[PDB]
C-alpha cells in the first residue's frame, strides 16, 4: 500500500511536488492503456531522454517528484514504485490536472442512424466538447420528462494541447420506445454555463 | 550539572553566514554525539546537523545540505555550526543537543537526546533594530482587578517583562508578541491583583529589551 | 535504442492458461532483471512477476501466486508468461520491464528504465461479436462535427484511424462503456469547418482484431 | 596410493567494486558479501549479498541498508545445511568501550529473501577485544552447535586469556557462551590480525597474520586447537614454513591440509600443496593480464574433495581455480 | 515518515498513550510547553527516563511503533510532545502531539482596557481585550465599534496552559489610528466561549471616569 | 500483520486452499482448532513440515511473503478454525484463523420449545428455551412472540460447532423474563425462519 | 513429548500469576525454544512470550513490561510470572514448543510443533459460584429433552449425559456470559418418543471450581 495523492493541481510555469510515502521510482502514463515512461529511475536518477525540469528527492521514507516549471506536455497520471513489507508494489496514481481558465462545452446531439433502426435498437448520443473543469451534468428529457437509469456517460482524459475534456452520454432505448416520442432534449449543466444549454431534435 | 550554552545566534543577513557555537559542561564531552535542531516560527521541530563522538561522522538536513558544516572541538568542549548563503527559510530558534550515545546508529541523533540548551533566535532579514514603547493598561470593578503593560513596536525578539523587580510572580501572565503588518512586535503582560490592593500598592512593570539595549520601567496607575 | 515488443492479444476462456512473450532488443539481455506489470481497466499498476539474470530467482505477485510462471529464453531474448486458472481479475493490458542496473536483482520497483508497448488480454467465454459501424451526421454555421459509432462489439480493443492515418488534427477518441446487455460502445469524432463539406471525403476506418473485420464507412451529411 | 588432483580456471566479472570480499558456499553455489564503500560526492556505503550465476556476480539484497548502523560494521556471517545467518556488529574506535555490542541479525533459507532485526549483546564477553570480519559455520562441542564470534588482545607485555570467542546455540541471538583459547606462544610485544576460525568436522583451528616488529610485514600463522574440559581449548602452532615461499591460506580436503603459498610477499605466482606432496602452480597471467598476481588468494571449501582458490588479479575480475582432490 | 497524532486529549488521572510510527530503532520523546522554549527530554532510548522526570512517564517500542504512556495525567503534563528516531537511515522528528488536559469547563474573566493618556499623544490608540483563566483553548473574540463588526485589524495572543490549574489566557488587540479613535465612542468586545451560554460583551465609553 | 480469510467453503472431496499473507519471515505455520476451548494442533510447521498423525491431504506451501495450506481432498472432519503463525518485527504474529465450512444438502431444523421448570419459577426468574436441531446452513432467525408481541433485548443465542459426521448445526435461544412477567402472558410462541423451511415454523405452548 | 502447563486459575485483578509448563518425554529440552501463547474468549490466537536455548527472552506487545518467562532446564519446566492482571489477560493459556531444527527468530510462531492442554486463566474479583440445574422435559417418532445449567462462575462446566452412556443425539451448547456476570449453558439430547417411558435420562453436571456435582433426572410432567 504505497500512499500517493489521488490528484494534484498546479498552473503552468510553476513548480509541482508529488509525495509518495508508502527506494522510489516514478513512472508517467498519459492515457490508460498507453505504455508508461520512466520519469525518474531511482531516488535521484533521471533517464537521458527526460527533461531537466524533472527531479527527485527522498527524505526518510517519503519521496517527492518535483516538476520545476510545468508545461502542457506534462499532463499525465504519475505512479510511484517501491517495496512495502517484503513485497514490491506500485502507488494508487496521482493525476496531474493543470490549472487553466473555465471553458464551456460545445454540445452536439446525434440521432440514431437508418441502419441502427433496422437492427432493433436506437441510441441517441449527446456529445460535449472541449470544456473545463471535469465536473459536468447531463440530463435527458424525452418529451419534457426526466430520464434516469438508462444513460451511460464516457469522459476522456485531459487534452495535451489545450487542457480540455469531452463527454459522451448515450441514451439507450428500444426500437419500440423510440418511435413513441418526437422531441429528445439534452439539458447540459456546467460551471461555465449560467443557463443550461438544451440541444433538442425532432423525429421528422 | 549538565549545561549547553548557545553562543552566536541573533540577527543575521540574507546571503550571509553564521557561526553558532555551543559550550558543554558537566559530562565527558569526547564520548557523546552532538547535534543542532531548529524550530521555524509556526512550524515543528527539525534536525539540522549531527556529529559523532570522534567527529568522524556528520549528517545534514536536505535543506542545509552543501551549505552547513558542523564541526567540534573535544579539547575545548565546543560544537560550532557554520551555515552559508542564509535564506529567509533559515529563520528559526536553534537548540544545541546532546545524545546519550556515541552516534553509532542514526537513531542516536534524534531519538536518544538526554540534554538540551536554552536556544538562540536566529533571524535572517536586512532590517534594523527598534526600541519598545511601553504604554500602561489602566483598570470596571469586582472581587479581583487586572492591570498590565503594552510593549508595542519593537524588533527583533525576545523581550523580558517582570513585575515589581521580580517581587510579583503569582498571577503574572506574559503573552507572546504578535508580529504586526509593519514587521514589529506587540507583546503584552498582565497581572491579576486584588481589587482592594488598587492604589495602596505600587505596580511597576520592568520591560528589558536586549537587542536595542532599551530598559523601560512603567508605573501602571488606576483612575 | 531499446525496444520491447509483446506477443499477440488474447481472449481465452476462464480457468485456462495464458501465454505471453517480450521480444527484447537494443540492449544486452541476460544481464538485466526482467519483470511483468499488468494494468486493470481504469485501475493502477500491479507488478506480476520478476525473474533474475540467468533465471536464478523467480518471484510472483499476490493475485498470481501459485498460478504465474516466468521463463527467460536468453538465446531468443524473450520473457515468457504462463498463467493458469484464469479469472475475471486477470483482464487488462500487460507490459514488460527492464531494470536499469546490470547484474542487479534487489527486490523493489524503483529501478525500471524500459517499458513495452503493451498487449490486451480479456478473460471471457463469450463469442467475438462483429463490429457495427454507423454514420452520424449533423442536421452549425462555422464548425461542423462529423463522426462514427461502434456498437455491439466484443472484446476490446479497436483502432480507428481517419484517412488511414493522414487526418490526426482534431480527432478525439472516446473510451468504450459496458452497456446493459453486456457489450461495449466506442465513439470517435473529428472537428472540421463547414467550408469543407462537399470538397473533402472523410472515411471512418474501424479495425477489430479478435474478429478480423475492416469496414470502411463514409460519413456524409 | 591413488592421488587424483584436477584444476580448471574460470572468470567472474563484477560490475560493482568491492573494497573487501567475503566468499561463502551455500546449497552448492558461490556467494560474496561485497563492501561497496566509495568515497565521493554521491558514493555511499552498501553491503551486498551476491551470487555468481554464470561468469558474473549477480547482486542480490543490500543487507546493510536496513541497519541503523552509521558506518563500517563487522561482518560475521555463518552457513548451515539449510540457512544462512549474518551479523553487522559495531566497531570500537579509540575508546568505544561499549560494554554491550549492537549488531543486526540477517536470516535466510535461500540466500535471497533476507529478514532482519537488531540484536544487542549486553555485557558481551569480548569487551575491549579487537575484531576482524569473517565467514564461518557451526562448530560442534559436546553435542551442541555453536556459531563463534572470536577476537584478539591489542598488546602484550604482562604474562597470562589472550584470544577468545563468544558463542551462540540459537542461530546467533544469544552470546553468553564463553570459549577459552590457550595459545601459549603469544610472545611479548606481538599483535595478531584478521583472526578467522577455520572450522572442519568439529575441529577448531585459527588462521591469523602477525605484524612483525623487526620486519614491517604480516606473516601468516595457523594453530590447531585441542579440546580439554567442556568449553576449554588449548591451541598449538602447526608449522608450514616452506623454503623460499610465503604461507598464505590453509584449508582441508580428505582430512589433509591444502595449503596456499606465494613466491614472495608480492605474490607473482602461487602454489597449492595437497598433504605436502603434490603441488600445482597457478599462473595469474590468464585473461591477458600483464599487471597480475595472486595477493589475497583464498579457499572456499565446497566438499571434503572440492574447494575453490579465488583471487582478484585486477578490479572487477575474479580468477576461479576449481580444485578437486581425492587421495585414497 | 515518523507519523504522530496531531492532538490527543484526556481527563486528569486517565492514562494517556501517544503513538509514533515509521521507525524500528531508538525512540526519544521530548516535551515543549510553549513554541520557542527549550524542550525537555521525557524519555530517551525507547524507555529510559531521566532522573528529574516523574515516574508517571514511561515508554515502549513494538515493531516500528513507539508509545509514550503517561499513567495518571496532571496539569504540567500539557505540552506538544515530539517523537524522535531514525526514519530510514535519516535523523527525523515527528509532527507533534499536543496534550490538551480535559479539566472541567472554565469561563474566561473578561477585562477591557482603554488606550493610555501617553499613548494618545504618540499618535496611536490600541484597545486591549483580556481573556483570563479558561478551558478549552477554543475561543472567539469579535470587536464592535459603535455596534459595527470589525475584521482584519485585530491580533490575538494565546498563552501556554497553566501548570497548576490548567487554564488559558487570550490577548486580543484592536489597532486603530489616533484619528479613527476619536471619531467613535462605544467600544464593545463580544466574547464567545464554549462555557458561555450568552456572549459576555464588555464595553467602555470614550472619556468616562 | 498476517492477513488470511475469515471463511472458506468446500464440498467433500474437493481440494481447498487457505492463504496467509504478510510478515517479515522465512517460515509460516498452520494450526487447527476444532472448538474455541480446544487446544491447537499443528498441521504444518516451518512452511511444509508435517507433524505425526496429520493426513497426507494437509500440504504446506510458501510463495514469497505468503504461506498456503492445501487440503487435497477435503473430509467432513476438516471443519475447524485454521490459524497461521509467522514473524513480524514486533514478535510472533497470528492470522484471524480461517473457518472452514463443509458444504452439504439444505436441511430444515427440528424446532422445539421448553417451558420453565416450576422449581425455577419459585426462584423468581423464568427461562423459556427454543431448540433448533441438526440443520443446514447456520443462517437462521429466531423471534420470540409473547402474547403475539416481538421480544427484543431480552433473549440470547448460543450456537454449537458444525458436526463432523453430518455437517449440520444447533441453536439455543434463551428468553429470560421475571416470574411475574411469565404468569401474566399465556401464549408463548417461538417463530423460526430458515432456508430449509418453506414457511416459518412456530413451536408454541400455553402456560 | 507432552507439555503440562498448570498453575493458573481465577486470579484477582492487579496481581501476580505464575504458571508452570511441565515438560515430559524430552530429549535435551535445553535445545528447544519454548513459548507461551494465549486465546481470550471468542478471540483468536496471541503470542505471549518466547525463550531461546541461550535464554533469548521476547514478550508480546500486549504483556511486555510486566511479564517474565523463564526455563528451569534441569526439571524441563517453562514458567511465566505476569503482574498487574487485567481483563485483556483473561483466556486460555497454551504452552508451545518450537520444532527441533528451529525457526528464523526464536519469537516466531511459524515453527510450533507441540501444544499443551491449556490452563484457563480468569482475571476477576467475583468469587466462585455453582450452577442451578433445571429440566427441559419432553412433550410417536422422535422427541427432544435437555437440562439447563443456570448460574455459575468461572466458565468450565461438564455435562455428562446418562453417566457417559448417552452421547448420540447430545448437543451440549457453549455457555453464555449473562447480563449479571455468571454463565448459562444448555445441554440438550434428541431421543425417540417410544423410549421416553422405558428410559431414565440423567443430567450429569459438574462444576470443578466450586465442586458442584449436580445430578438431575429429566422426566415429562
Ligand atoms: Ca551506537
Ligand atoms: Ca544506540
Amino acid at each position: 500500500a504505497l500512499t500517493q495523492p489521488s490528484s494534484v493541481s498546479a498552473n503552468p510555469g510553476e513548480t509541482v511536488k508529488i509525495t509518495c510515502s508508502g527506494d522510489y521510482g516514478w513512472y508517467q502514463q498519459k492515457s490508460p492503456g498507453s505504455a508508461p515512461v520512466t520519469v525518474i529511475y531511482e531516488n535521484n536518477k533521471r533517464p537521458s531522454d527526460i527533461p531537466s525540469r524533472f527531479s527527485g528527492s527522498k527524505f526518510g521514507s517519503t519521496h517527492t517528484l518535483t516538476i520545476t516549471g510545468v508545461q502542457a506536455d506534462d499532463e499525465a497520471v504519475y505512479f510511484c514504485g517501491s517495496r512495502d513489507t517484503n513485497n514490491g508494489a506500485f502507488g494508487a496514481g496521482t493525476t496531474l490536472t493543470v490549472l487553466r481558465t473555465v471553458a464551456a462545452p460545445s454540445v452536439f446531439i446525434f440521432p440514431p442512424s437508418d441502419e441502427q433502426l433496422k437492427s432493433g435498437t436506437a441510441s441517441v448520443v449527446c456529445l460535449l466538447n472541449n470544456f473545463y473543469p471535469r465536473e459536468a451534468k447531463v440530463q435527458w428529457k424525452v418529451d419534457n420528462a426526466l430520464q434516469s437509469g438508462n444513460s451511460q456517460e464516457s469522459v476522456t482524459e485531459q487534452d495535451s494541447k489545450d487542457s480540455t475534456y469531452s463527454l459522451s452520454s448515450t441514451l439507450t432505448l428500444s426500437k419500440a420506445d423510440y418511435e413513441k416520442h418526437k422531441v429528445y432534449a439534452c439539458e447540459v449543466t456546467h460551471q461555465g454555463l449560467s443557463s443550461p444549454v438544451t440541444k433538442s431534435f425532432n423525429r421528422g | 550539572a549538565v549545561t549547553l550554552d548557545e553562543s552566536g545566534g541573533g540577527l543575521q543577513t540574507p546571503g550571509g553566514a553564521l557561526s553558532l557555537v555551543c559550550k558543554a559542561s558537566g559530562f565527558d564531552f569526547s564520548s557523546y554525539a552532538m547535534g543542532w535542531v531548529r524550530q521555524a516560527p509556526g512550524k515543528g521541530l527539525e534536525y539540522v546537523a549531527g556529529i559523532r563522538n570522534d567527529g568522524s561522522f556528520t549528517l545534514y538536513t536536505p535543506a542545509v545540505k552543501g551549505r552547513a558544516t558542523i564541526s567540534r572541538d573535544n579539547g575545548q568542549s565546543t560544537v560550532r555550526l557554520q551555515l552559508n548563503n542564509l535564506r529567509a527559510e533559515d529563520t528559526a530558534t536553534y537548540f544545541c543537543t546532546k545524545s546519550a550515545d556515541d552516534g553509532g546508529h542514526y537513531s542516536d541523533f534524534s531519538g536518544e537526546i538526554d540534554a538540551w540548551g536554552h536556544g538562540t533566535e536566529v533571524i535572517v532579514s536586512s532590517a534594523s533594530t527598534k526600541g519598545p514603547s511601553v504604554f500602561p493598561l489602566a483598570p470596571t470593578s469586582g472581587g479581583t482587578a487586572a492591570l498590565g503593560c503594552l510593549v508595542k513596536d519593537y524588533f527583533p525578539e525576545p523581550v523580558t517583562v517582570s513585575w515589581n523587580s521580580g517581587a510579583l510572580t503569582s498571577g503574572v501572565h506574559t503573552f507572546p508578541a504578535v508580529l504586526q503588518s509593519s514587521g514589529l512586535y506587540s507583546l503584552s503582560s498582565v497581572v491579576t491583583v486584588p481589587s482592594s490592593s488598587l492604589g495602596t500598592q505600587t505596580y511597576i512593570c520592568n520591560v528589558n529589551h536586549k537587542p536595542s539595549n532599551t530598559k523601560v520601567d512603567k508605573k501602571v496607575e488606576p483612575k | 535504442a531499446v525496444t520491447l515488443d509483446e506477443s499477440g492479444g488474447g481472449l481465452q476462456t476462464p480457468g485456462g492458461t495464458l501465454s505471453l512473450v517480450c521480444k527484447g532488443s537494443g540492449f544486452t539481455f541476460s544481464s538485466y532483471e526482467m519483470q511483468w506489470v499488468r494494468q486493470a481497466p481504469g485501475k493502477g499498476l500491479e507488478w506480476v512477476a520478476d525473474i533474475c539474470i540467468g533465471g536464478s530467482y523467480t518471484g510472483y505477485g499476490p493475485a498470481v501466486k501459485g498460478r504465474a510462471t516466468i521463463s527467460r529464453d536468453d538465446g531468443q531474448s524473450t520473457v515468457r508468461l504462463q498463467l493458469n486458472n484464469l479469472r475475471a481479475e486477470d483482464t487488462g493490458t500487460y507490459y514488460c520491464a527492464k531494470t536499469a542496473r546490470s547484474d542487479y536483482c534487489i527486490t523493489g520497483l524503483d529501478d525500471i528504465d524500459a517499458w513495452g508497448h503493451g498487449t490486451e488480454v480479456i478473460v471471457s467465454s463469450a463469442s467475438t461479436k462483429g463490429p457495427s459501424v454507423f454514420p452520424l451526421a449533423p442536421s452549425s454555421g462555422g464548425t461542423a462535427a462529423l463522426g462514427c459509432l461502434v456498437k455491439d462489439y466484443f472484446p476490446e480493443p479497436v483502432t480507428v484511424s481517419w484517412n488511414s492515418g493522414a487526418l490526426t488534427s482534431g480527432v478525439h477518441t472516446f473510451p468504450a462503456v459496458l452497456q446493459s446487455s453486456g457489450l461495449y460502445s466506442l465513439s470517435s469524432v473529428v472537428t472540421v469547418p463547414s467550408s469543407s463539406l462537399g470538397t473533402q471525403t472523410y472515411i471512418c476506418n474501424v479495425n477489430h482484431k479478435p474478429s478480423n473485420t475492416k469496414v470502411d464507412k463514409k460519413v456524409e451529411p | 596410493r591413488h592421488v587424483f588432483i584436477r584444476t580448471e580456471l574460470s572468470f567472474i566479472k563484477n560490475n560493482v567494486p568491492c573494497i573487501r570480499d567475503m566468499f561463502f558456499i551455500y546449497k552448492r553455489e558461490l556467494y560474496n558479501i561485497c563492501l561497496d564503500d566509495l568515497k565521493g560526492e554521491e558514493d555511499e556505503t552498501h553491503i551486498y549479498v551476491q551470487k555468481k550465476v554464470k561468469d558474473s556476480w549477480i547482486t542480490l539484497n543490500d543487507l546493510f541498508k536496513e541497519t541503523d548502523l552509521t558506518g563500517r560494521p563487522h561482518i560475521f556471517a555463518y552457513v548451515d545445511v539449510e540457512e544462512i545467518i549474518i551479523l553487522l556488529c559495531e566497531d570500537e574506535e579509540f575508546s568505544n568501550r561499549k560494554k554491550d555490542m549492537t549488531c543486526h541479525r540477517f536470516y535466510s533459507n535461500d540466500g535471497k529473501e533476507y529478514n532482519n532485526a537488531e540484536i544487542t549483546i549486553s555485557d558481551y564477553i569480548l569487551k575491549d577485544k579487537l575484531l576482524s570480519s569473517y565467514v564461518s559455520l557451526p562448530l560442534k562441542i559436546e553435542n551442541r552447535e555453536y556459531f563463534l564470534i572470536c577476537g584478539v588482545s591489542p598488546y602484550k607485555f604482562k604474562d597470562d586469556d589472550d584470544i577468545l570467542c563468544m558463542a551462540s546455540h540459537d542461530k546467533g541471538e544469544t552470546w553468553g557462551t564463553k570459549i577459552v583459547i590457550k595459545y601459549d606462544n603469544y610472545k611479548l610485544g606481538v599483535q595478531y590480525f584478521f583472526l578467522r576460525p577455520y572450522i572442519s568436522k568439529n575441529d577448531l583451528s585459527f588462521h591469523f597474520y602477525v605484524g612483525d616488529n623487526i620486519n614491517n610485514v604480516k606473516n601468516v600463522n595457523f594453530i590447531e586447537c585441542t579440546h580439554e574440559k567442556d568449553l576449554e581449548f588449548v591451541c598449538s602452532n602447526r608449522d608450514f614454513l616452506k623454503d623460499n615461499k610465503v604461507l598464505q591460506d590453509v584449508s582441508t580436503l580428505n582430512d589433509e591440509y591444502i595449503v596456499s603459498y606465494g613466491n614472495d610477499n608480492n605474490f607473482a605466482e602461487c602454489y597449492i600443496f595437497f598433504n605436502n606432496e603434490n603441488s600445482i602452480l597457478i599462473k595469474p597471467e590468464k585473461y591477458g593480464n600483464t599487471a597480475a598476481g595472486c595477493y589475497g588468494g583464498t579457499f572456499v571449501k565446497i566438499d571434503e574433495n572440492r574447494a575453490l582458490f579465488i583471487y582478484s588479479s585486477s578490479q572487477g575480475i575474479y580468477n576461479i581455480h576449481t580444485i578437486y582432490y581425492a587421495n585414497y
